[PDB]
RNA sequence: GAACUGGCGAUGCGGGAUGAACCGAACGUAGAGUUAAGGUGCCGGAAUACACGCUCAUCAGACACCACAAAAGGUGUUAGUUCAUCUAGACAGCCGGACGGUGGCCAUGGAAGUCGGAAUCCGCUAAGGAGUGUGUAACAACUCACCGGCCGAAUGAACUAG
């Protein structure tokens, strides 16, 4: 007897939603949307991450599901304080995306000796798993 | 307020003492048929199937125009007209007598019965009646004694009328179809 | 051409022994380089007053800078241009971040909707409108209200690699 | 231009209900069920609280936003049909040659035959589809009534019949004998 | 036919189904970085990135001279110019307006809103016309015009060019 609809809930653009960039000068540093002009162009800030304040096209930016309360038309001195107060890094790094990023970075950065270590340890893990899997 | 007084603050204010009620609806009839009989005592009849100016009426609310209008109060959708008449109905059958030369109706509407009236000679020439190929009128003449060969029925009720079939057929000075009653209410308080 | 700049220019129309100290004319113009900026300034001066490049001087050039690049701004713009049948006089408004970006967007919009190349456009003025309830057009009056919550669906994203196993989706 | 977000409210009473898949919609009520596929424009639906479904779209031209109210009309009309029923009364008219209409079942098909239409003498057949029925109107001369739940099926059937009863090669405004609709309403009244 | 320069049967080709005459360009053998008046998914030697628009076309459209379109137009789509109304709240959910002239003239038994020819205002001032069409070759002529019943917000008209 219910009128069920699934959710129809996707990620939006709105003052407060932290974002991430993929290509440009900064290249891969979180930032906070502060204002919005039109469908494509906005200005973002990420002073604690070290990026200057400027305007970027949304096609050049990637979104995130984190957010927090912001006032419109703020500036660096306010957005940095609100960023530090909300403490987004307490949960962003905990999320299951920055962990994969760090995994990619370490796997790309490690060298030959560590590779041989990982090889022998992978043999160890394979042995241990297949032991318990064979009998049951 | 310059022009509105001539309708509201003049006519209605000088005749805010009426208690008659003649509610009629022109659904589909020859308008002048009802119009002239509402008139004849001309100057006391005017159709006013109105519009929506009651927001302004409530803004200027102090009318008390027709307290007997509380019957179709949930009918705010194409309401009847605020018309003012106080005529009698015992006049046509005694005062006016022997008119008998009024105008016929639209000439073309559907008749109730299938009738063929006998035609009398007059001594005129045939006119522009060479349009009958479809159904026609099969007739024969022999010095007055006319003879119809076959009969035709053209149409029934519930259909619209043609375009060029009302010229020189009904030459008896008769209204083909008025003969009806169309009225919603006729009351006095 | 390139990304736009804009300069203030001041000319003088060089003096004469019998009439020294002229009136000193100023303009502010949008361009890409100082050379073409002063050239187009001289062009407008040719059009609007009697003077010739062989009988004048540029007494100053300065590459000014917008004050507050952080503040999103509502800029009204007036323009006069020529088309394939006749001339016109148009007025528009844009929500943007700075005047150089405003003019850069304006030129693309005019080339879009009127085929007006750079050789047939000249701006009359670009001014700011500061308060609300003063814009006119319903392609910029939208973003003034509170809470501009909306997605941009169908997030496409390319691939540096040419092949792919997983048959990707377009969630967002 | 570019209406960034535009929506429309749609109500639903308490007796009926609806279930929306990714793209399919399925209404259910006392009179019966109904389904429909919306793989045409792909606009969003959002529940509020058991009575208010908001249809919504973001970023489009007038051609893209017209489909929004179009689908609103489609859904609210079809739920009105399944919660209230639809009916179409059509009439016969004949000048001199009276019509002869009949219903005939064969192989679970249920066709309709028309005869004596301007003097034809071999069958004028027309089929009928499910979800709709017909009864010859008693106590009234020369009418027929369709009655069903959906609207697209019954309107298409009535239009098919009133188009099949067509004539050519005769006078273009003297002959007006055929079948045509007359009334469009509901199986119930004021509910 | 001819002036000006750059071109010619006898004068070496990028662009295309070729080259006097479609731009005319001046020539060593192995020997730099760019192009002579260039485009890049493939006819392949090279970037399937960046910002707004028409684009459904049931004959789309594609790069100079070069191999093509105008009668007359489009509530088809975007962007403008101008003019009048709106929270003193109008549009799209139905109506009709016939008082005097409308019985206005052609060898004194008949011509009721112009078959053969002139003219369209007044006192009236929410109704309140001698009428675009109008039954015997008018006497018996109907349809329509600032006005009037709930809700509640942008709409209406004329032009301009992609």
């Amino acid at each position: 007897t219910d009128s069920i609809v699934k959710a129809s809930n996707w990620r939006l653009v709105e003052v407060g939603r932290v974002v991430l960039i993929k290509k440009g000068q900064s290249a891969g540093k979180l930032a906070a949307i502060v204002e919005i002009i039109d469908q494509k162009k906005v200005l973002i800030d990420g002073p604690k991450a070290g990026v200057p304040r400027q305007a970027i096209n949304l096609g050049q930016v990637v979104l995130t599901p984190l957010t927090f309360a912001l006032p419109r038309g703020a500036r660096t001195a306010t957005v940095s304080k609100k960023w530090a107060a909300a403490a987004v890094c307490e949960k962003w790094a905990a999320s299951s995306w920055a962990k994969k990023i760090a995994q990619r970075e370490r796997r790309a950065a490690l060298t030959d000796f560590e590779r041989f270590q990982v090889m022998v340890l992978r043999k160890q893990k394979r042995y241990t798993v297949k032991k318990a899997l064979a009998k049951a | 307020r310059e022009k509105k007084a001539e309708y509201f603050a003049k006519l209605r204010e000088y005749l805010e003492e009426y208690k008659s009620l003649f509610v009629v609806g022109v659904d589909n009839v020859s308008s002048q048929q009802m119009h002239e009989v509402r008139k004849e005592l001309r100057g006391r009849a005017v159709v006013l199937m109105g519009k929506n100016t009651m927001v302004r009426r409530a803004i200027r609310g102090f009318l008390s125009d027709l307290p007997d209008f509380e019957k179709l109060l949930p009918f705010v959708k194409g309401n009847v007209g605020f018309v003012f008449t106080n005529e009698p109905l015992t006049e046509i059958k005694n005062v006016i007598v022997s008119n008998r030369v009024a105008a016929p109706a639209r000439a073309g509407a559907v008749a109730p019965e299938d009738i063929w009236v006998r035609a009398v000679n007059t001594g005129m020439e045939p006119g522009k009646t060479s349009f009958f190929q479809a159904l026609g009128v099969p007739t024969k003449i022999a010095r007055g004694t006319i003879e119809i060969v076959s009969d035709v029925k053209v149409v029934d009720a519930g259909n619209k009328v043609g375009q060029s079939e009302a010229s020189l057929l009904n030459l008896l000075n008769i209204s083909p179809f008025t003969f009806g009653l169309t009225v919603v209410q006729v009351y006095d308080n | 051409m390139a990304h736009f700049k804009e300069y203030q220019v001041i000319g003088r129309r060089l003096p004469t022994e019998s009439v020294p100290e002229p009136k000193l004319f100023r303009m502010r113009i949008f361009a890409s380089n100082e050379v073409i900026a002063k050239s187009r300034y001289w062009y407008f001066l040719q059009k609007l007053h009697k003077v010739k490049k062989a009988s004048g001087e540029i007494v100053s050039i300065n590459q000014i800078n917008e004050a507050h690049p952080t503040k999103v701004k509502n800029f009204g713009v007036w323009v006069r241009y020529d088309s394939r049948s006749g001339t016109h006089n148009m007025y528009k408004e844009i929500r943007d971040v700075s005047r150089v970006a405003a003019v850069e967007t304006l030129y693309q919009d005019m080339a879009a909707r009127h085929r007006a190349r750079f050789r047939s456009i000249h701006i009359l003025k670009v001014a700011e409108i500061e308060k609300t309830a003063d814009v006119k057009r319903q392609y910029v009056k939208q973003f003034l209200t509170k809470d501009l919550k909306f997605p941009l669906p169908h997030r496409v994203q390319k691939s540096t690699k040419t092949f792919s196993y997983k048959r990707p989706s377009t969630f967002y | 231009m570019k209406y960034i977000q535009t929506e429309q409210q749609i109500e639903v009473p308490e007796g009926v209900t609806v279930s929306i898949k990714s793209r399919i919609v399925k209404v259910v009520g006392p009179r019966g069920t109904l389904t429909k596929n919306l793989k045409h424009i792909d606009v969003t639906f959002t529940k509020v609280n058991n009575q208010l479904i908001k249809v919504a779209v973001h970023n489009g031209g007038r051609k893209h936003v017209a489909a929004l109210r179009t689908v609103k009309s489609l859904v609210d009309n079809m739920i009105t049909g399944v919660t209230k029923g639809y009916k179409y009364k059509m009439r016969y008219v004949y000048a001199h040659f009276p019509i002869n209409v009949n219903i005939v079942e064969k192989d679970g098909a249920k066709f309709i035959e028309v005869r004596n239409f301007l003097g034809d003498k071999k069958i004028r057949n027309v089929p009928v589809r499910d979800g709709v029925t017909i009864e010859f109107s008693t106590n009234v001369k020369d009418e027929i009534v369709l009655s069903g739940n959906s609207v697209e099926d019954v309107s298409q059937n009535a239009a098919d019949l009133q188009q099949i009863c067509r004539v050519r090669n005769k006078d273009i405004r003297k002959f007006l004998d055929g079948i045509y609709v007359s009334h469009k309403g509901f199986i119930t009244e004021d509910l």
